[PDB]
């Protein structure tokens, strides 16, 4: 034990350590030196009794590509404590509790515990100890706990627009410093107290970050954003404020994308649907709210889709076999080489037919379904599309398809390289055609006072068709089926597509409060709906206001 | 006799009652794609590339890796262990040179995390707690006298 | 890729790396002396994000240099003056930008080029009016979406 | 009354008093050393009204 570095013995043979105590002249801790020599030098080493490493497997692991082509799930090395004792090197405050949601806040590396922030030293990772306790130099590991009055076990961290921003439930936060980052500089203070359940990482997207908020038993996904007028005040609008009861309260993923400008949230309380949220911003204002199922079948449990720039890659269950699946938002394209006609199938495969399938006795080529796929199917309507204009629909058998996967078409279809898919179910109801009127401010409010005798709503459409239309009164149930183009049009061909252009007028006869127009179709064919009108006698007796 | 046209159809569900809600808002909508210029469309289909399974982890944690244009893989964190597909759908091998002992979890969605950069792909269990190990000390006793 | 001129330093971009020079002379990415960190050292700050951002073009406007990866934009400042320990390097937005054409000019705005399949969706990046340092990227092909191949 | 958590310090309220701790450890409302005011000392600001 020496009292300064200058008061130190000259030789002090090789296996020897001194606890240098503070000089009481600088603000210094009590570092150790450990002559090592072969070379007359006093270094700085670890404490004598304190131990260097963490349990070192319980720490977070990683997978590396390493260039054989196959991965390997390894522990990574953790740099041992060696600059002093305990506690001039305290144990970093995750050493009793669990870690989660690793930062990248600097060229430091950060951990989260409840309630702890554990940043590394700069410019090298996995060294959560100071380089030397001769002094606090700079760039030390950072242990700031939290600055709140309510229990916040401290989950996901997401960055946007100024900061990293470290979401517990019921607290959001601000992670800054006053100037540069030291261990004494980090701010770590509150922003809001919106409630966020922590099972899905809150995704993207542009300037906003989208929550997932817990209720019972219908989640209430918000939209977190910086307000316009203040510099550093944030707000979290609900974007399910008008669709509250819709998402079944278990959220394991928020997929999202930025190119096609939509958020999309999977759920696990009803796993067969991918919810959508299509939006766009013009002049810093919202102009489109949207919420929609995508439905893939009766029992098709959907694992988490993720979206490379304009391609949605989906993983599904059946529950016979799982499979990857691509959704491509390409407009006027061809999926598989050898179309007509992009075919909007659900679950296209260009399956060429092998040599031995045909028998000339019963005049039937037959296809075994998992010889196309490798999967057995629960339900759905398998449609089969030829490079010619042929389409056959098959309409799954009772206790199919697993009982008899057999796809019986025609006589001789061997070299035809045929297309096999499903049908999507496209459904779109309308709101009941009231008198929408935007007055007195905006916020378009109806007027339901007199009887609106409704007649012949009309739907106009761009370059596609063959949606039906179902008009559903209390007891009427009329169906206004529609096909592609008008007679004599250049679009209507004896073989090409049948697409057509609007409008289309069709009677919706009756009261407004009772007629529910909706559009189911099926199909292997697109549609477009641009606008919808309606006319009708209106007579309010009591001349209002 | 009155009439009015709803110019757009964007869009979606509105479970608010119909005398309150805006136009453009239907009461249900399945497989629709309310674009900006075109209105309602069918969602584009699922191509098959290709298949990988029998009903993989029963409920897994799946998180991709997107490094380059030629370098785009998955990571499926099942209840048993790590499984990796590419973006063409065939399996690629992972190895456990140090034992798994970290992915075996009843709920890998609620308990596993993955933070991913181009240099490292961190995998975080939330159930496990990290301790110091008493085996490796600097000096065993060292009475400093 | 995409060499800076951020100071009388000189900068490089890698994934994920910022490599600034020493000041007042170029092509010297090492300190003058390690007697101490003097000032004006080369700067090695990597990135501050949670998602993979191989780090392409950098363009300046109105306050800052502003270092565009895809799916991230950024803010390149310091707290006070620039040291190796001062550089901020934090996120702004997460708009998607394909990186084959350098985003040009022009006045107060900077114009993207955004990838789709198979019709691009060129945006317009600009500082908003009400906040001091919040940026937004409006689409200027929002009414002509299917037009650029 | 009404104990803080303002930092990894720990705070007390009296009339009129703010009594913060030293950082990184609780329940130590005294400086580590009076060789100098180092940093991270306990804080006794009363009120400004």
């Amino acid at each position: 034990y020496a009292q300064s570095f200058s008061k130190l013995p000259p030789n002090a043979p090789n296996g020897y350590m001194v606890k240098i105590v503070g000089d009481a002249s600088k603000s210094a801790d009590q570092y150790y030196v450990r002559y090592d020599a072969e070379r007359k030098v006093w270094t700085e080493t670890l404490g004598w009794n304190t131990e260097d490493q963490v349990l070192w497997e319980t720490m977070p692991h990683a997978l590396v590509r390493a260039a054989d082509g196959n991965f390997d799930f390894k522990w990574l090395e953790w740099s041992p404590k060696s600059c002093g004792d305990v506690d001039t090197n305290p144990w970093p405050s995750f050493v009793g509790s669990s870690i989660n949601d690793v930062f990248f806040f600097r060229n430091r590396l950060g951990f989260l515990s409840g309630e702890n922030i554990i940043l590394s030293r700069t410019a090298k990772y996995f060294n959560f100890y100071p380089a030397s306790i001769a002094n606090l130099s700079d760039d030390d590991p950072i242990d700031v706990a939290v600055s709140t009055n309510r229990i916040a076990i401290l989950k996901y961290a997401v960055p946007f627009s100024e900061e990293l921003l470290i979401w517990s439930d019921e607290a959001q936060f601000v992670l800054t410093a006053s100037g540069t980052l030291t261990s004494k500089s980090v701010e770590l203070n509150l922003t809001t107290q919106f409630d966020v359940q922590d099972r899905a990482r809150p995704f993207g997207i542009g300037r906003n970050v989208y929550f997932a908020s817990p209720r019972s038993s219908f989640t209430s996904i918000h939209r977190y954003y910086a307000v316009q007028d203040v510099s550093s005040v944030k707000n979290a609008e609900d974007i399910t404020s008008h669709v509250p009861n819709y998402i079944p309260n278990g959220v394991f993923s928020i997929c999202g994308s930025g190119t096609e400008n939509f958020c999309s949230v999977l759920s696990h309380g009803d796993p067969s649907k991918i919810f959508m949220y299509k939006f766009l911003y013009l002049n810093e204002e919202l102009r489109q709210q949207s919420w929609s199922h995508w439905d893939f079948g009766e029992n098709v449990q959907v694992l988490a889709c993720q979206s490379i720039s304009s391609d949605m890659y989906v993983i599904l269950r059946n529950e016979f076999n799982t499979f990857l699946a691509r959704i491509s938002f390409t407009k006027n394209a061809i999926d598989l080489q050898g179309e007509p006609y992009r075919a909007f199938m659900d679950m296209k495969i260009r399956y060429t037919i092998p040599s031995g399938t045909y028998n000339d006795d019963t005049f039937t080529t037959s296809i075994h379904i998992p010889t196309i796929y490798g999967a057995n199917f629960g339900r759905g309507k398998i449609t089969v599309l030829e490079p010619d204009g042929k389409i056959t629909v098959f309409e799954q058998p009772t206790a199919g398809w697993n009982s008899d996967p057999w796809l019986r078409l025609s006589g001789n279809l061997e070299g035809r390289m045929v297309y096999i898919g499903f049908n999507i179910n496209f459904v779109y109801e309308f709101s009941k055609f009231l008198i929408k009127q935007t007055a007195d401010d905006g916020s378009t409010s109806t007027e339901d006072i007199g009887r609106l005798q409704l007649r012949r709503a009309w739907v106009n459409y761009e370059n596609s068709g063959t949606f039906d239309i179902y008009v559903e009164n209390q007891s009427s149930n009329w169906k206004y089926t529609m096909a592609g183009a008008r007679l004599g049009s250049n679009t209507l061909r004896a073989g090409r597509l049948n697409l057509g252009t609007g409008q289309y007028r069709f009677p919706v006869v009756g009261n407004a409060k009772f007629n529910t127009v909706y559009i189911l179709s099926d199909e292997t064919t697109p549609l477009n709906i641009i606008g919808c009108g309606w006319e009708g006698n209106y007579l309010r007796r009591s001349s209002g206001i | 006799l009155i009439s009015q046209s709803i110019k757009n159809l964007k869009g979606g569900i509105s479970q608010q009652p119909d005398i309150l809600r805006y136009p453009d808002q239907g009461s249900r909508q399945v497989n629709g794609w309310s674009s900006e210029t075109e209105g309602l469309q069918k969602r584009p289909p699922l191509v098959f590339l290709n298949t990988l399974g029998d009903n993989l982890g029963q409920a897994p944690y799946i998180h991709l890796i997107n490094r380059d244009e030629h370098e785009q893989y998955y990571a499926v964190f099942t209840g048993s262990g790590i499984r990796v597909f590419d973006l063409s759908g065939n399996e690629k091998q992972v190895r456990y040179p140090n034992g798994s002992n970290y992915i075996k979890t009843a709920n890998p969605r609620n308990d596993l995390r993955m933070v991913t950069v181009a240099d490292y792909t961190f995998i975080v269990n939330r159930n496990v707690v990290a301790q110091k190990n008493t085996k490796s000390v600097n000096l065993p006793n060292y009475n400093p006298n």
